[PDB]
């Protein structure tokens, strides 16, 4: 199969221990998000719950190939064998990704060595609520 | 009225199997245990029976002595075997939960009126 | 009982044995017992309208292929090896 | 150097080692010398019938498979060779839901002695079943139990 | 150059001996511990314990991953924390 | 063995098989016949504004 090959020639030599371009400059990654819902206000614990889909885009010179193919539209498959940005979520309580029927993550890379990886989360993040003017 | 009613031989020359059957009192949470009392001496822990069908033995009768519990119809037995002439004493059946104690008569609030046992030589 | 002759049928009983296949693919349907000792049941909630259940859940199965000689004693092996082992779904 | 001798003490010692099989397999019973050490006696639930235990479970055994000559006696190894050979399957009898910690990794240590008198201890949340008779509430009193053994050996 | 860190790091990964610390027979390893404490959730009463969200950072010296000829900290990816001895 | 076919079988089957791609890669739209059976409609909840 020729994306057989591509990606056997591009994992040839690959490490994801190391983030592309490791000492030339750092890497751009591109962040945007499609919220789905933002579950209700605990204010109890003073949270709020939030359904994302969380895209981030760079560029790895590591993938670049040539071929008549412009992208491979991957699986989660990949996403532990490429480098992934290591993102988390600062002020989250509790969050997780979504496991059924599969990983929720999709990879996309093309032959100009551009990686793109999406993912659904869920996550529980802090809000800290001045209740003064309550209601 | 609780009771604990007992029941088997008195006189042997040997094996011999004593039945312990309670009554106005389901036993089923409770430890069920055997205790011997010779001429002259103090209360001996022999075996108990847990809720859990987990036995427990006394270091004297150990490997001799048999506890089995049925629940269903809500009695205790022991089946004695290798016996020896110095084991003679009377038997006596207990429940109750083991506070302080499943080796300590004291623990026990529930006791039957006791069977004697003899062997002959 | 030699313990590294345990070693070798154990290695010799595992040695090709293909964890996809059930125990007589192509032959009759394995005959599978099953035992309960049920330890207790905890909480049968009204609210949620179930009831807890702890057991020992025990099965039986004669797989041709673990059968072994010139070892007369019950090989309780380690609970790890059930994961080599093919079992019921 | 002063490591790689190590290094090759276990190499030998894990090789043609089978932690599928027991000390003593077929030849001789295996005899666990065990102990716990409470560091906090839980809370008891009355609702549950249930009361919480956190302990260091500590067991020790023979394993002359695991016997080695060495500069050192003890080798105060890491908890991860805990995996790479036999070790007692002890589970608590009247236990619901217990918790093995491993934070921040699996609270467990090893030790090998030269002789071959491994020990290995283990931190563990154990809640467990409590009978209670209310009989006599609130002046009531329990005995909890707290049970183990070994859930595939038999004596 | 990302080949030349590339080998480097292969090279402190090969014939590492994780089961074995720092210093197996030599004197303790030091290690040096600071935390930031992101927040406090819930202090409970009835529960009698209280939730605590940190950044916890350990911080010793094993020679063994010492590199040279790199003039940079290598943040590598946190799978090799598997790979690599840390405290217990 | 005569089970030795089937496990030959499925060696063959997996020489080569790269599951990275899904089928027709390139050659067709890969049509999926999906469909449920509802062993247990769960209950609803209102607090949450959720059902299982
Ligand atoms: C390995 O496991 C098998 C299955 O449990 C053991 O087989 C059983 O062994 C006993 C003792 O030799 C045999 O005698 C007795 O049978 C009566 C009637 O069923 C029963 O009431 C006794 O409690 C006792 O089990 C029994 O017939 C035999 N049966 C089977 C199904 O194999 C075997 O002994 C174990 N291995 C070793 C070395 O003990």
């Amino acid at each position: 199969g020729d994306v057989t090959v591509i990606l056997n020639n591009l994992l040839e030599g690959y490490d994801n221990k190391l983030r592309p371009d490791i000492g030339v400059k750092p890497t751009l990654i591109h962040t945007d998000m499609y919220v789905n819902s933002i579950g209700p206000v605990n204010a109890i614990n003073m949270e709020y719950t939030i359904d994302i889909f969380f895209a981030q885009t760079w560029y790895d010179r590591r993938l670049k190939f040539n071929s008549t193919i412009k992208v491979l539209r991957l699986n989660s498959n990949m996403v532990g064998k490429i480098w992934i940005p290591d993102t988390f979520f600062r002020n989250s309580k509790k969050a997780d990704a979504h496991w059924i029927t599969t990983p929720n993550r999709m990879l996309r890379i093309w032959n100009d060595g551009r990686v793109l990886y999406t993912l659904r989360l869920t996550i529980d993040a802090e809000c800290q609520l001045q209740l003064h003017n309550f209601p | 009225q609780v009771q604990l009613q007992e029941s088997g031989g008195g006189l042997v020359q040997g094996s011999l199997r004593v039945s312990c059957a309670a009554s106005g009192r389901t036993f089923t949470t409770y430890i069920m245990a055997w205790f011997r009392q010779a001429p002259g001496k103090e209360r001996e822990f022999l075996a108990a029976m847990d809720q859990g069908r987990i036995q427990y033995y006394g270091d004297s009768v150990r490997g001799r002595f048999t506890i089995s519990r049925d629940y269903a119809k809500n009695s205790v037995d022991l089946q004695l075997d290798g016996l020896r002439p110095e084991d003679t004493a009377v038997y006596y059946c207990a429940a109750g939960a083991g506070f302080w104690g499943l080796r300590t008569a004291s623990s026990y609030h529930y006791w039957g009126q006791g069977t004697q046992v003899t062997v002959s030589s | 009982g030699n313990m590294s002759f345990v070693k070798e049928t154990v290695d010799k009983l595992l040695k090709g044995y293909d964890i996809r296949l059930r125990p007589d693919f192509g032959g009759p349907p394995v005959c599978v017992g099953m035992n309960i000792d049920i330890a207790s049941i905890d909480m049968v909630s009204e609210v949620n309208m179930d009831y807890t259940l702890t057991m020992y859940f025990q099965q039986y199965w004669r797989d041709k292929r673990l059968a072994y000689s010139g070892i007369p004693l019950n090989l309780t092996l380690d609970n790890r090896v059930a994961d080599q082992l093919w079992v019921p779904d | 150097d002063n490591t790689t001798v190590f290094t090759r003490i276990l190499d030998r010692l894990l090789d043609g080692y089978d932690n599928r099989l027991r000390p003593g397999l077929g030849e001789r019973v295996t005899e666990v010398k065990t102990d716990i050490f409470v560091t906090s006696f839980g809370p008891v639930s009355d609702h549950d019938m249930e009361y919480t235990i956190d302990v260091f479970f500590r067991q020790s055994w023979k394993d002359e498979r695991l016997k080695f000559k060495g500069p050192m006696t003890v080798l105060r190894l890491n908890n991860l060779m805990a995996s790479k050979i036999w070790t007692p399957d002890t589970f608590f009898h009247n236990g619901k839901k217990s918790v093995a910690h491993n934070m921040t990794m699996p609270n467990k240590l090893l030790r090998i002695t030269e002789d071959g008198t491994l020990l290995y201890t283990m931190r563990l949340t154990v809640r467990a079943e409590c009978p209670m008779h209310l009989e006599d509430f609130p002046m009531d009193a329990h005995a909890c139990p707290l049970k183990f053994g070994s859930y595939a050996y038999t004596r």
